[PDB]
């Protein structure tokens, strides 16, 4: 089940793999944020496994945020 | 981290294949002969770390091990412009330079003599690999060095790396040419034994098939060994493009090969290449569609494996994977699969679900591709048994003729008997029969 | 009008020179002169000499500044108040009685307000305390420890001192480069972008607020400030034992100091972990990671 | 005030290294061959008093001491354009000019003969030094003059400045070339004895390792002694940039070296330099990142020490200090350290916490830097024992044959016995064992009786 530290650990693991995969785009990695659930417990979203709690956040820059509407981002996340 | 692949080039034929493979890989990745990425190779989209190691932030060195029992070939490789491309710490060369004398038993004994040095090299390369998938061995099964040393190396790798994957690029002897190595079937038998017992997948490279393709398809009147090695390196490059250009699927070698080998014995793969053109026929870029591509691929002239015509067994494909590179329309791929099934252009196993897998892959960005669309076919086809049956027949003919066994009896592995060759021949016969069964519906009950 | 005003402030009021001086004194950018100053101070403390003498301290400060920064030497003034060492157990905290004053000219004194000067002085004092701890750990001479017969215990004490020094140096480097140097570069860039005097004042205030936050001066970091003070006191006791040498620091006392250091380090790590997990100081996670970077997991 | 450093150049090799160092330092600081600051040397941010003294109102003289037992090298230095760079009162030259005959003991006896002159030179440099930290000795360990003179200098520095630190730039014998001086291992042993007993830090410069690095990194097939001295001078300049360009870190010698020497016995340092470029490859200013810089530094081809591949001992770095010069982003340094740890680019001691320290320093403003970012690596690595083990094996090979020992037997220190050499061999053996132990968790008890 996901923990409050698991989100940080997962984002760190993603950055570490990116560097290992030589994905050195420091502009994309900060725009990409991995979401998970709080260890405290929806309550976290009470994911039975960390895989269920994994989400992606993307920093849309202006003016392109007009294109990546919240519903579009939600569909992309689904 | 990438799943690093160590390339092992063994004996004269294997070392030539390895050298041409490294040349092709360097050309595809835009790596200078010293292992440095060329300034024009600014497209960092290739995955060198799968097959190459970085010497610096810019210089990629192939994770390749060049192994010979004779110093002439290793020195000739070290005398090429690409001598500095490979990491020298991954190169183990036999000091005696005498080779194995085309004796498999001698090659195995030499491997045992170089066991410490070879395993030190292997361990050093493994420690330099963050997430090593396995080793790729390039060798001939007919000689002494590439064959005997290949069997010894396979045994020692299985003992030392029992949890690591072992893929081989095994150059099989030409079966249409009379081999001067009368003990080649013994060498071939030992290599097939080691692949059966200690390898998980054996990629068969038939020098007979290479010569046949060069003559009939490449319009090469006298195919050089170098030209065959360059064709093999091109084929390997096409097979590795999807590894070098990461995507949604087939992101690892084991993930790619898992679908092709249903059983540990069913590790005999057939190859196909696209676009297939005669050396003279490079000129006309045909706007081939995925349906047209598959149709040309379905022509035996476009398959990168020359399997004999078995007339007795209704040989069929066990599985097919098509890796297509270049501009591909998905609707054309769908129509291609539809037409192939409708036209029954391939016979599949009747005992289980079977299809032609299709992979679309990017081309290396550092290598300019002259072809809009390229393709690799990987297939498991029962007609490969006709090659295996021919190898078995040659093995039986040599054992029944005791041909060249006196030279093997000089080496400890074959000093007292050739029983390992006869057991290998029997295992290969059982393998041929099983491959024939896999062409049949009774494969569902095979091994029950 | 604002462009003309900013040009006048830059040219006639030496604003860039004033910012460079601020870096030299509050951020101890004059590392050679401030190093010689703090070395003389730490030597006086080690020699148990009276360093808390405002006249002696001011004379040494004026000599140090006049040697390397004579123009700034006339604007910089240092005072020393005797710090009650019984309350401030850390030797770095002995300097807390020091009050540095800088003569800011008009109209620049409008920018360097008494509250701005107080914040600058707090930063200078923090840097001085860090430098004092650094020198105290660096000035530990091995010959001072050679007197004790327990070669294995002496070696273990030396290695523990090395580890503690490495940890403290990592924290100091985090503060200086990742906090102080990075914030200095950011401040310089913002000052370059400063369009008006009110904008410049706001930039300076933002810089000061950022330093105060990174200096754990915010209430939200009061627990972190206290943990840092505890670690500094442990470091000061370690430095005192190093200066006394192993002949005075017995193997039982060396082991006790090592145990106390490990316990303080564990407590600090747990506090940092709680703060990172709270997300309140995610940048400190990099500082926390750096302090745990290369430290063996004891 | 600057912490002045006296540079001691000992024997032919040491004096050549000192001469090339003074030439390079003069060029980097805009100091004329006469000791005058060039008009282009407008950056008054450098601490000349650390390395130079003022001889007159215009001439800055390096705090450099040129010491030889043979007059040829001292005369050649005094015949160079840099003759005026060094303070002449700090230069002691043996009147007899005969050298030590490749005998360390002879060099020591000559030092004793020049003891008064040498200590007068040292005292003259100390009085010219505002805050003298100690002496820097440049010498070869394989000869007689540089080795014996180095041992004498170490003894006299220990006697005169017993509470001051003594760092040395010690040129170690080439281990890949067969030395014609069969007693060089005896000379090397006596020099190692003096470094262990009377020096506080010995930086080993192996001419074989220098040649190997020149081949692999500078693409120089045969590094000359002059070329090696110029490379060493470049390294010294980079190491002194933080003295000439004061910054956040390494503003003092003790602050710089404190992180490198965990125990008094673990005083054998390995060095690294960055960027390492071949002379032809200066052209392309590569936008190297801190990670890219560290990766190039991590290349053995860029390490200025050729440690053998010990297959039996899992040699590791005891400590690493990276001194980075040039434009450095603190966040880039932090990410670089993170990636280095994640990539396990350095093996640490198993008996204690160890890491690669990274210091960012400004470059000297008076020396135009062709590189946006430059770097020094200082490392303590257990694989250096393989150099020490090789030296011990060479000593045993020479001592067991008593080869060329008659030249040392001419000198009183080795006239009756080689007990100083045997004690040196025993101390070096214990040091090698501890360095191998220092790769192991049992280093906590390493060196305990």
């Amino acid at each position: 089940p996901p923990t409050a530290v698991t989100e940080h650990d997962v984002n760190v693991a993603f950055q570490q793999s990116a560097h290992k995969v030589l994905l050195d785009d420091d502009n994309l990695l900060p725009l990409l944020h991995l979401t998970i659930e709080y260890h405290g417990k929806s309550p976290r979203e009470a994911p039975a496994s960390g895989w269920a709690a994994l989400g992606l956040s993307y920093k849309v820059q202006w003016p392109l945020h007009i294109l990546f509407t919240p519903a579009v981002l939600e569909k992309y996340n689904v | 981290m990438p799943r690093e692949i160590i390339t092992l080039q063994l004996g004269q034929c294997g070392n030539q294949i390895g050298f041409e493979f490294w040349k092709q890989l360097c050309a595809e990745h835009g790596i200078s002969p010293e292992g440095i990425v060329e300034e024009f190779a600014t497209e960092g989209t290739d995955r060198k770390d799968v097959f190459f190691y970085q010497a610096d932030d810019e210089h990629y060195i192939p994770r390749a091990v060049l192994l010979d029992l004779e110093p002439r070939v290793i020195h000739s490789i070290l005398n090429s412009p690409y001598a500095k491309l490979y990491n020298p710490e991954n190169i183990y060369l036999s000091e005696h330079g005498g080779g194995a004398g085309n004796n498999w038993a001698s090659g195995f004994s030499q491997g045992e003599k170089i066991h410490e040095d070879i395993f030190d090299i292997i361990d050093r390369e493994a420690d330099g690999s963050d997430s090593l998938e396995g080793f790729v061995l390039c060798h001939s099964i007919a000689g002494g060095t590439g064959s005997g040393l290949g069997s010894y190396l396979l045994e020692r790798l299985n003992d030392r790396y029992p949890k690591k994957l072992v893929q081989t690029y095994s150059v099989f002897p030409n079966q249409d040419e009379m081999s001067d190595v009368v003990v080649q079937p013994y060498n071939s038998l030992l290599t097939l034994k080691r692949l059966t017992q200690n390898a998980d997948c054996v990629v068969v490279l038939d020098n007979t098939a290479l010569n046949r393709i060069a003559t009939d398809r490449l319009h090469i009147q006298n195919p050089s060994f170098s030209q065959i090695n360059q064709l093999v390196s091109t084929i390997m490059s096409a097979s590795t493009t999807t590894l070098r250009y990461p995507g949604y699927m087939n992101n690892d070698l084991i993930g790619l090969i898992a679908s092709l080998i249903p059983t540990p014995r069913l590790h005999f793969l057939m190859t196909g290449y696209t676009p297939l053109t005669t050396d003279q026929s490079v000129a006309s870029v045909r706007k081939t569609t995925v349906l047209d591509v598959m149709r040309r691929l379905l022509q035996p002239k476009n398959v990168m494996v020359s399997t004999g015509r078995d007339r007795q067994t209704n040989h069929c494909y066990i599985a097919i994977l098509n890796i297509i590179q270049g501009e591909v329309d998905p609707t054309q791929v769908h129509k291609s699969l539809q037409r192939i099934r409708e036209r029954k252009l391939a016979n599949f196993i009747p005992w289980g679900p079977a299809s032609i897998q299709v992979a679309l892959s990017r081309k290396s960005p550092y290598l300019p591709s002259a072809h809009r669309v390229s393709g690799l076919m990987m297939a498991n086809h029962t007609s490969i048994s006709s090659l295996f049956e021919r190898t078995c027949r040659q093995y039986d003919k040599l054992r029944k003729r005791e041909a060249f066994l006196e030279q093997f009896r000089k080496e400890d592995m074959f000093k007292d008997n050739f029983d390992e060759m006869d057991t290998s021949r029997e295992i290969v016969q059982q393998l041929i029969d099983e491959y024939h069964a896999a062409t049949r519906p009774d494969y569902i009950s095979w091994g029950t | 009008c604002c462009g003309n005003l900013m040009q006048t402030l830059k040219k006639d009021y030496r604003l860039v020179e004033y910012l460079q001086a601020m870096r030299n004194f509050f951020l101890m950018e004059g590392g050679d002169t401030m190093y010689d100053f703090y070395t003389s101070i730490f030597d006086k403390i080690r020699e148990k000499e009276t360093w808390q003498n405002v006249s002696f301290l001011n004379v040494q400060l004026q000599e140090a500044v006049g040697q390397r920064y004579p123009e700034d030497s006339s604007r910089l003034s240092i005072s020393f108040e005797n710090v009650d060492t019984a309350k401030k157990k850390l030797p770095v905290h002995i300097l807390d009685g020091l009050t540095l004053s800088y003569k800011v000219p008009w109209p620049v004194d409008i920018v360097i307000s008494l509250e701005c000067q107080k914040i600058y002085n707090q930063v200078f004092l923090l840097l001085l305390q860090i430098k004092w701890a650094k020198y105290s750990l660096d000035v530990l001479l091995f010959g001072e420890l050679v007197s004790t017969p327990v070669r294995q215990q002496i070696h273990r004490m030396f290695l523990l001192r090395v580890k503690l020094m490495h940890f403290v140096n990592s924290l100091h480097n985090y503060i200086m480069t990742r906090i102080l140097h990075s914030t200095g570069l950011e401040f310089q860039h913002q000052v370059e972008e400063a369009k008006d005097l009110d904008q410049l004042i706001k930039i300076h205030y933002r810089y000061l607020s950022t330093i105060h936050d990174r200096c754990l001066l915010r209430e939200k970091v009061s627990f972190v400030k206290e943990a840092i003070m505890k670690v500094l006191n442990l470091a000061l006791m370690f430095a005192d034992g190093w200066q006394a040498g192993l002949g005075t620091w017995r193997m039982e006392s060396i082991e006790k100091m090592e145990s106390d250091f490990k316990n303080c380090h564990m407590f600090l790590v747990t506090i940092l972990n709680k703060a990172v997990c709270r997300g309140s100081f995610p940048h400190l996670e990099s500082l926390a990671l750096s302090l745990m970077a290369g430290m063996e997991q004891s």
